[PDB]
């Protein structure tokens, strides 16, 4: 109700439940890059995947390799022209796509490069695979680090987003699930998943980002729903530098009211390394051990959860707090050692699994939280194809990346 | 020449440049206030309340001479550049329904009110006799008068969030896209 | 209730004391009155307007008798909904939208958006992540492609010829991905040739597959080779840079520090402060008994601390004279020894004060040294802990990853007390024979960037030691001080003394020169400042 | 010890990143033998142009008379509007007479409208453009850059103030640095004062926490710290801040709806005008200003208080007979 | 503009009995304007009038006498009323008292000022709304004086 | 020769500016019949400020802010003497630092009458609804 401006707490695993996880990976999706001086790459994943397959966590969870989503399966929520376009556009005849360029947006902001619809077919896919697995009770927890995107639209590609996977998990969420929550603790908004359940009730977004003309300008607490989605849109703008204890604080009891009152079926979570310290963009200092205490809050209630993996700019970071979310998921805490990997130089001079945070100002007053949050609850008041439904996909356990040599 | 123009039809217009260019919005194209029936309206009103002296001739004259120019008009000094590519979808989808397109049987008298406020510049982009460029502007502004007395029935403010019919439509981010930037 | 309804409108022109803003309300109000606005607006109108007048605009609402959409998402018309997307059924037609949209570029008004600043530290970092990453790519993809091919080529020597021959493969090279070997022919060839090597490679195996197997098995030994040499670059690199990306603040301390510890910075300030209660607000509980009530001095030892940093520089200048510097060092000594309890311990390692700014200054300067110090002892414990236990990493170590001169000229923080080495490294930084860069890199590899306001010790040293000297150079403050020794009896005879104290220090002060009042209690080590603009001045 | 200058490692490519010598390497023997402008002339806008040669002037794909798809486009030389004139009818053959003049026998009855129905054609397609006797007559409008529509937002976009020192020049990321610069108005050194909370909340420089993000109104230049108002950061782009003490331009009322699009200001030799009639209520539909076609109407202050208890009243009024019927129906009930 | 008419018959009857025996007797009236307005603010502000703001009432008052005071011998009188008021002014003019219509007119004076009103009304600019404002006061004057026959 | 302020003939009354006829006892202005030079009442408003100064500038606008309490109209209470004054014809269709204490009084007593007929209001209507309540 009011902002208490509680310390950051260290990280309980309080092991009572036991959450059967699956990973889905696919070793296809770190083999495509956007190119030079460009923000989102899709090698972060891969080497999120290599701490994984180092710490000795395969022996307490499901690895998978996801059946990639079908034209009929991404047009569940995408116009059909979109995907149409999508399919066929390489980057060498750009030209004759020249109007479809243009009206899907993409341009500079999100180019075109080979793999680019594998890219989202594998994304869409894992995502699709892993809703499936969790709404026939065959995993407890769906990891899908493989690919998610908040930004996609409709029609439309932005920030870096071309297919909105999480809103094809949603609805196959959507099919036993009744009352699905989504929640987003990076920076950039997701517009797309906002926009795609606004006037709806059995889906209801909330999201903790930033706001002051950042990239996405969607996000407010005035943003709270119209039709059927009334008080069913929840927006946390935050300001520059907002620390672990004051991420904790904005972030522990907002969950605990949504949940007291919504009381969901069905949780989709979208963390990343967008709300990460110092990266190519965004403003946050939240550091790992903050963005891993929220994770593994929404885990203590034991409501069966997506973890879907977002952004990232700065690869270190990101698969640092990946690996340290899947080994809180998996009911362990990781030591800060790194182990010997293919990527070991890849790391910070320390070599620690920890990411720093920046010692930079904190804008964010608590009067200014204090009344976000009065808002946010009063708001809150209001609240108490072929193959599709498919759960057919590889089991993929015979692959192996751990480094046993020097 | 010159043109004396009601000041309410001014901001009118101004609001439309507003609308269009900073907001973003279009016509909507099932226009019920359409250049045709507006001006069968008032050629009627103007004709059922007086007699015949002669110039009622001139002024159905007038009427079809409006019409006529309003017909091919359309696409040439008119249309802003972000609701050309509204014209152009329905121009293919009459061209596909195998009919002509007559832009006064589609088109809302804010379009009418643009040719109106354009029509001294064609006025003296073409060689004409003074006398009847003082006839044509006397039947505009007398015209323009008669729009002021009816300003509310043809142009009503309302919000295309709060209602489907505001005689103007929200655009999708692919209209922004084709329309402009291509 | 009885002359309260017509003297209304008075008391709110009076409670908004702007003609503009009264204006616009009396604007609102009359908007109300038109039947225009409803009244859950004006009242919502009027609350923004009185606000913190709780009793006026509590009886404006028992006078009125009172008890949808955010700035984006503009609703499409229904024209456009009917997109066809040949995957929606019911359920997804019945909760998704398509008329509810909304774009960056509408909520920007097309002017763009300002990403946020980055140091060229953190730009330096980018540029490395982009580089390491481009190649690990390429490795990458080379490696899986090799793999694939490996496979294939195999597959074809175990077998005899006929099929050998005849072996047409579909794109994929019967495997789920669809471009990668191509993206790696292509970066591996030319433009117009990839193609071509592509196509006689999915129409023709076994007679191209293993030549081109060996050339990229020969361009993958040259790419890692060349990988495992620039590594080392991109690591000597990055550890000279990495705490300078995180301390966002530290690069900007120097001019910061510099900007905002003037005398001019310390008055508004305290003037700033001294005004926050003299406003439209209701004067309550004797409002401004104290200035600030926020000076208090906790710790103890690092009084002498400062006066062994004071000690040091005083030896290190060359600007006073040695009888200056003597005569500056014994009154520090004696400033402090009569302003607090202290006795003057070995350094071998209510009572009111009325003055002028020059020792508020000073005072000032002593008091942020102080804290700044404070605040350091305060995670003394829990980064002398950190330091002594961070264990490096095996693997690193063996393969002499490891920072190398860094902190291997003396300036590690292991097995010692970190708050009396971060002291003895300010020490030697006031004699100087570390470079102040270093000084800034061995803090931050030590308390983590948090540290960043001892940045400039010295610097504030010299202020503390400048503003000193201000003290014993005019007579004015020689005889506030004198009379601040004469004020000390180690007795409180207040309300008696404290008024000819006053007229005193305004006999030797100007008529606009601001007062400041030092109050110091026995106890509780507390100290507080009162910032009087001479409104005790009665002449 | 950095040195990057040597250790090329020209083996893959001896730049940094990947130089192209990888695509000149060609080892292939594995099969082993088994003048036109730069902007719209319709639009003065930048994009994909369609290109005449006859004259200089180009067009965008949508903006011709006959607008066309960019993905089939007209083969064999396309000429402009323009051109399809000069090299073709009523100027290259059957000329050396004024067509407009002949124009006049195909049609009757408009022929005020002859002329000007003959010169449709023979000129090009233009973007609509309001003239210069129309947008002069409100003094806040303005044509932006693209011919955009222009009136209050925020002016001079900033175009070298994207780039700055590691302290953000538009922002508070930094410390205590910006605070007192924000806090204080150069106007006469004084501490800006917050509407709601009436004070400055300046912090200090030792503890910068203790600070608020406090910035001026556009309009009334009204001290609003950013905790007293439903505002994240500062508005510095796109449209200038108003402060929730401004009159709204337009509102809803609903119980379809109405939108009241305000009066806006006509300066066209100050056409607003003003009247002093009667007080104790006008309908004036708003559009006053305080004094101590279009029309503005004068109104003071004791009309304005007397209109507002008038209408308390009246609604006490209502509200009483409302009751009064209410307890009518229940003493019928009995 | 127009005025209703239900008791003009009485100024008509006037109009004829002006030549007859001028239809007053008694120069200074027994029942005045000050006594009749006073009657009438007393009458109705507590009857009829809602609440809120009565000023707009009693600057109707005070406008209606403060126009009748500079009514003196414009369109108000006939000939032998004018003769009349030149006998006031002679009377008044000996004892230098400013000769005040109010005190010395009857309600049969205020007849032809109503009745007057709108043709005057209309011959200066006068906004349309404040027309309306006042032929309203002055209908619900003469609806008042329409039971007040006494008086007339 | 006639008087428009008579209705009749009668005798005649000269004018030095536009002489218009009139009575010697039915002069527009209440004076003295026995005198010399007379302007009309028009002819006096016309030279007053028509003819060099204060005629661009509208007397009138000071008019209506010199009248407290008193707005009902001020031009009527302005062209009251502007011009010549007749004899009543029956029409066709028949056959600082003070006025703001004076201006809040005048407030106070306003609301208090209003404070009365409400509660005489309310009165009267518990008055109905008790003796409806007895029957």
């Amino acid at each position: 109700m009011v902002y208490e401006a509680t310390p950051f707490d260290p990280i309980t695993v309080k092991p009572s439940d036991k959450r059967r996880v699956a990973y889905f990976y696919d070793a296809d999706v770190g083999n495509y890059a956007y190119g030079a001086g460009h923000p989102m790459k899709p090698h972060r994943i891969r080497m999120a995947h290599s701490l994984i397959m180092n710490y000795g966590l395969y022996k307490k969870m499901e690895i998978y390799r996801a059946k990639p989503a079908t034209k009929q399966e991404m047009c569940q929520f995408h116009t059909d022209e979109y995907i149409d376009f999508l399919s066929r556009v390489t980057p060498d005849n750009l030209e004759m796509f020249k109007r479809e360029s243009v009206k899907f947006n993409v341009g500079d902001d999100c180019p075109v490069f080979d793999g680019l619809y594998e890219y989202c077919s594998i994304s869409g896919g894992g995502s699709m695979e892993g809703a499936a697995r969790l709404n026939r009770g065959k995993c407890d927890v769906a990891v899908n680090y493989a690919g998610g995107l908040h930004h996609a639209k409709k029609s439309e590609a932005s920030g870096f987003c071309y297919l909105n996977d999480i809103v094809l998990g949603i609805i196959e969420l959507l099919r036993y699930h009744p009352r699905v929550l989504y929640i987003d603790i990076d920076v950039h908004h997701g517009d797309g998943v906002e926009e795609a359940f606004y006037t709806t009730d059995r889906v209801m977004t909330c999201s903790f980002h930033k706001y002051g003309e950042f990239f996405p300008g969607t996000g407010e607490l005035r943003d709270i729903g119209v039709g059927a989605g009334k008080n069913y849109a929840v927006n946390v703008p935050l300001r520059d530098g907002i620390d672990d204890a004051t991420y904790r604080s904005v972030f522990e009891p907002v969950i605990k009211k949504i949940m007291e009152w919504y009381q969901p079926s069905a949780v989709v979570l979208q963390c990343g390394g967008d709300s990460l310290s110092g990266d190519r963009l965004g403003c946050f200092n939240l550091s790992m051990e903050g963005h891993a205490n929220c994770v593994n809050y929404v885990k203590s209630f034991g409501i069966p959860m997506m973890v879907v993996g977002g952004g990232g700019y700065t690869m270190r970071n990101v698969a640092r707090t990946w690996c340290f979310e899947t080994g809180l998921l998996n009911n362990v805490v990781l030591d800060k050692d790194l182990p010997y990997n293919e990527y070991y130089e890849y790391y910070g001079p320390d070599y620690k699994l920890s990411v720093r945070p920046s010692n930079m100002f904190n804008v964010n007053t608590p009067e200014y939280l204090d009344k976000v949050m009065t808002n946010i609850f009063a708001n809150l008041e209001n609240t108490k194809e072929e193959d599709s439904a498919e759960a057919k996909d590889t089991k993929g356990g015979s692959q192996y990346a751990r480094d046993l040599h020097v | 020449i010159s043109l004396q123009i009601p000041i309410k039809l001014k901001s009118v217009l101004v609001d439309d440049w507003e609308y269009v260019t900073k907001d973003k919005k279009i016509c909507r194209l099932p226009a019920d206030v359409t250049v045709e029936m507006v001006l069968n309206k008032y050629e009627h009103e103007v004709s059922q309340e007086l007699e015949s002296p002669g110039s009622q001739s001139q002024l159905s004259e007038y009427c079809a001479g409006l019409k006529l120019y309003f017909d091919k008009c359309l696409g040439n000094m008119l249309l802003y550049r972000l609701e050309r590519l509204q014209y152009d979808e329905l121009l293919k989808k009459s061209s596909k329904d195998q009919k002509p397109l007559v832009p006064i049987r589609i088109y809302g008298a804010i379009h009418l009110l643009r040719l109106i406020s354009v029509l001294p510049e064609l006025i003296s982009s073409t060689t004409m006799d003074l006398q009847s460029c003082q006839l044509l502007i006397k039947q505009t502004e007398d015209f323009l008068v008669w729009l002021l007395m009816h300003v509310d029935e043809y142009f009503n403010d309302k919000d295309p969030n709060r209602s489907d019919d505001a005689l103007y439509v929200n655009t999708s981010s692919q209209y922004e896209g084709v329309a402009l930037g291509m | 209730s009885l002359n309260e309804e017509v003297t209304f409108f008075e008391k709110a022109k009076r409670y908004i004391g702007n003609k503009h803003l009264y204006t616009e309300f009396l604007k609102i109000l009359n908007l109300y009155s038109q039947d225009i606005l409803d009244l859950d607006d004006l009242v919502e109108k009027v609350d923004f307007y009185l606000g913190s007048n709780k009793e006026l605009f509590t009886w404006f609402k028992n006078f009125v008798g009172y008890q949808a959409f955010g700035p984006s998402y503009k609703r499409l018309p229904k024209s456009d909904t009917f997109m066809p997307c040949s995957g929606r059924d019911d359920m997804c037609w019945e909760v998704l939208n398509d008329e509810w949209v909304g774009h960056p570029v509408w909520a920007s008004e097309d002017s763009g958006f300002i990403a946020h600043r980055k140091n060229q530290y953190e730009e330096t970092l980018f540029k490395i992540e982009e580089e390491r990453h481009e190649y690990d790519f390429y490795i990458e993809s080379n490696l899986r492609t090799i793999q694939c091919l490996e496979t294939i080529v195999n597959k074809i020597e175990n077998m005899t010829e006929n099929e050998k021959a005849n072996f047409k493969l579909p794109p994929g090279l019967g495997h789920t991905s669809m471009t990668i070997y191509k993206k790696v022919i292509r970066k591996v060839y030319d433009k117009e040739r990839g193609f071509e090597i592509i196509d006689a490679l999915h129409e023709h195996p076994a007679v191209t597959a293993p030549v081109v197997l060996k050339r990229l098995k020969q361009k993958d030994e040259e790419w890692r080779r060349a990988q495992r040499e620039w590594n080392k670059v991109w690591r000597e690199l990055e550890q000279k840079v990495f705490f300078k990306s995180l301390d966002h603040l530290g690069l900007t301390f120097k001019q910061a520090d510099k900007k905002l510890l003037t005398t001019k910075q310390l008055i508004s300030e305290i003037s700033s402060i001294k005004v926050d209660q003299t406003n439209k607000k209701i004067h309550w509980l004797t409002p401004k008994p104290k200035s600030q009530l926020d000076f208090d001095f906790p710790d103890k030892n690092i009084f002498y601390d400062i006066l062994c940093l004071a000690d040091t520089f005083i030896t290190h200048t060359t600007a006073y004279s040695n009888p200056d510097k003597e005569r500056l060092k014994d009154l520090l000594k004696y400033f402090i020894s009569l302003f607090f309890s202290i006795s003057f311990e070995k350094i071998e390692e209510i009572f009111n004060l009325f003055a002028n700014t020059n020792i508020y200054i000073f005072f000032r300067h002593w008091t942020t040294i102080y804290e700044r110090l404070l605040e350091i002892k305060q995670m003394n414990e829990r980064v002398t802990k950190e330091i002594n236990t961070r264990s490096t990493v095996t693997f690193a170590k063996d393969l002499d990853l490891l920072s190398s001169q860094l902190s291997e000229m003396g300036l590690d923080f292991v097995g010692e007390d970190a708050y009396k080495q971060v002291l003895r490294l300010s020490r030697r930084l006031i004699n100087g024979d570390l470079e102040h860069q270093w000084f800034e890199e061995s803090l931050r590899q030590a308390y983590n960037n948090k540290a960043f306001k001892l940045y400039t010790i010295d610097k504030v040293t010299q202020s503390l030691v400048k503003h000193a000297h201000t003290l014993m150079t005019d007579a004015k403050t020689a005889e506030i001080m004198a009379l601040f020794v004469k004020d000390r009896n180690a007795s409180t005879t207040s309300a008696k003394d404290q008024i000819i104290y006053r007229l005193q220090v305004r006999s030797h002060m100007s008529n606009t020169e601001n007062m400041f009042r030092i109050e110091f209690d026995k106890r509780t080590l507390h100290v507080s400042i009162q910032y009087i603009a001479l409104d005790d001045l009665t002449l | 010890k950095k040195r990057p200058k040597r250790l090329s490692s020209q083996n893959v490519n001896y730049d940094l990143k990947r130089r192209k010598i990888i695509t000149s390497e060609g080892i292939e023997r594995s099969f082993k033998n088994e003048e036109n402008e730069d902007f719209c002339s319709a639009c003065n806008q930048s994009g994909s142009f369609l290109c005449c040669d006859t004259c200089p002037k180009s067009f965008h794909f949508l903006c011709l008379d006959p607008p066309i798809d960019p993905n089939n486009l007209p083969k064999g030389d396309w000429h402009c509007n323009e051109c399809k004139f000069k090299i073709f009818i009523n100027n290259s053959m059957a000329t050396l007479k004024k067509i407009e003049s002949n124009f006049i026998k195909q049609n009757n009855n408009v022929k005020i409208f002859a002329k000007l129905l003959f010169n449709i054609d023979s000129h090009n397609p233009k973007q609509f453009q309001l003239p210069n006797y129309i947008k002069e007559t409100f003094p806040a409008v303005k044509t932006g850059s693209r011919g955009q529509y222009s009136d209050e937002n925020d002016k001079i976009p900033l175009t070298d103030r994207q780039l700055f020192n590691t302290s953000y020049g538009q922002s508070i990321t930094k410390l205590d640095s910006y605070n007192p610069d924000t806090h204080i108005d150069s106007n006469s050194g004084k501490f800006l004062i917050c509407y709601k909370c009436n004070q400055t909340r300046l912090g200090s420089w030792s503890h910068p926490e203790n600070s608020r993000l406090i910035m001026t109104c556009d309009y009334c230049q009204t001290p609003w710290h950013l905790d007293c108002v439903p505002r994240a950061s500062f508005k510095n782009l796109g449209s200038k801040w108003k402060c929730p003490l401004h009159s709204p331009t337009k509102v809803y009322k609903k119980i379809n709806y109405k939108v009241w699009k305000k009066q806006r200001l006509i300066n066209k030799k100050n056409q607003l005008y003003y009247e002093p009639l009667q007080k104790i209520g006008y309908q004036n539909n708003g559009n006053i200003q305080i004094i101590p076609d279009f029309k503005i109407t004068q109104i003071d202050e004791n009309s304005i208080k007397y209109d507002f208890f008038d209408k308390i009243y009246k609604s006490k009024m209502v509200q009483k007979r409302k009751l009064f019927q209410f307890q009518e129906s229940l003493i019928d009930k009995l």
